[PDB]
């Protein structure tokens, strides 16, 4: 890798600088370099990794949705034939998105997940694994689509099982995992009832555990709780 | 679209 | 170039798609491909070219300013030494920005400017030439800095001379050229009085020509006129 | 920063 000659601490420092500069591709490349040093990641370092790639793939997903919408309209009745360009360019963005998802899934598989033994790291990485298979599922159409969906489901489910055994209901990683697995159910798995049930049960169990927290932990948990409520309001 | 983190 | 096998019309179509998707790097690469087909650019095509690269370099400039500010603070009295990383990463972004400016200046020199005979194309391209030398000047520090500044000045001045002979005072290209040359004076050439004089004279001569315009042309001219006024309000 | 177009 092109980051192989840079010190681990320097890669982490530069990832923070790139974040400040809103240079998320750079941020992600620095954090991939850091992962490839082979040492486990601290809590703060895991957060830099996830923020970097979430922003990169988030932009690709937004662009893919714009292009897919144009493509769909061009395939409606009465639409003037415009040639292959819309499909070609949607395919170009899709392939680049798939490449980023494969890169992240590769980092998790070599070797972040296998060395992650504490709940806060293992659940975090398995949530990421579910997230990036979910992004692959959003664009999947061929023979492999059901297997991609089940890979997302499997990763989310292992993360869910660990989080319920090992973390309090208000833990922000547990909450964000449930938020996203609920969206997986609604948007990917065609299971809106499961999505609603999960979001409601998660919210209610967190409500009942807020009394144990400091003010700073309370702020963190209620932030994601409001996203659960927002989704429930969208869905009901 | 719904919220994810 | 990697765009050499794609039809000119397809590159233009994809540049418009990339704009819609806010994929400005792609947009710029498609328009460079279109320029390299060797045909002159239409008015709409010139606008796609300028929008694409303005957005790319605009992001690089914003990031460079964030990093330069961090670097400066790290060189204040009492600041803890943090090593070479801030300078290195600022240099990385700076070099990428310089590369984009060189690419655009190359397109203008091979061979957009030399084939541009109508005022609306020649002034447009010479404004771009001034703009991208100005961005090079914003980061310049060595033996070449005065020559970079004078290259910006020279391009802006040729554009100014043509625009005054060949375009009405309300022409949007003429107005935007004056806006930017005024900022060149204030921010690059250490000539705030010249910047203020140019912005005021431009605004007043445009005011007096608004009566000749249709409603649609009126909208276009007054838009940039308000930016001249905004700058005058910042400067006085 | 001042306005440019
Ligand atoms: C793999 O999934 C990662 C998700 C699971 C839920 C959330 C996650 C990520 C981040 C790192 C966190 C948050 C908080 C704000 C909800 C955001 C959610 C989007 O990405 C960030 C983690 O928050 C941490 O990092 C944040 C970085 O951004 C700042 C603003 C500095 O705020 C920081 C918080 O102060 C810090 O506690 C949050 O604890 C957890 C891990
Ligand atoms: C080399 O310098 C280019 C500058 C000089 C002033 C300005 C320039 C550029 C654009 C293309 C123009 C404008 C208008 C809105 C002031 C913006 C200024 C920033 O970039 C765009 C040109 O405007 C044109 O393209 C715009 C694209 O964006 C939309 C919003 C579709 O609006 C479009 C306008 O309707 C169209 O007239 C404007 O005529 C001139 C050429």
């Amino acid at each position: 890798g092109a980051m192989g000659s840079m010190e681990r601490a320097s890669l982490i420092q530069k990832a923070k600088l790139a974040e400040q500069a809103e240079r998320y591709e750079d941020m992600a490349a620095f954090m991939k370099g850091a992962v490839e040093k082979g040492e486990e990641l601290s809590c703060e370092e895991r957060n830099l990794l996830s923020v970097a790639y979430k922003n990169v793939v988030g932009g690709q997903r937004a662009a893919w949705r714009v292009l897919s919408s144009i493509e769909q309209k061009s395939n409606e009745e009465g639409s003037e034939e415009k040639g292959p360009e819309v499909r070609e360019y949607r395919e170009k963005v899709e392939t680049e998105l798939q490449g980023v998802c494969d890169t992240v899934l590769g980092l998790l598989d070599s070797h972040l997940i296998k060395e992650a033994g504490d709940a806060e790291s293992r659940v975090f990485y398995l949530k990421m694994k579910g997230d990036y298979y979910r992004y692959l599922a959003e664009v999947a159409t061929g023979d492999d689509k059901k297997r991609i969906i089940d890979s997302a489901r499997s990763a989310y489910q292992e993360a869910m099982d660990i989080s319920k055994k090992e973390m309090p209901p208000t833990n922000p990683i547990r909450l964000g995992l449930a938020l996203n697995f609920s969206v997986f159910h609604y948007e990917i798995a065609n299971s809106p009832e499961e999505a609603i049930s999960l979001a409601k049960t998660t919210f209610d169990e967190a409500m009942a555990d807020l009394h144990t927290l400091s003010e700073d932990s309370y702020k963190d948990s209620t932030l994601i709780m409001q996203l659960l409520r927002d989704n429930l309001t969208l869905w009901t | 679209f719904p919220a994810t983190v």
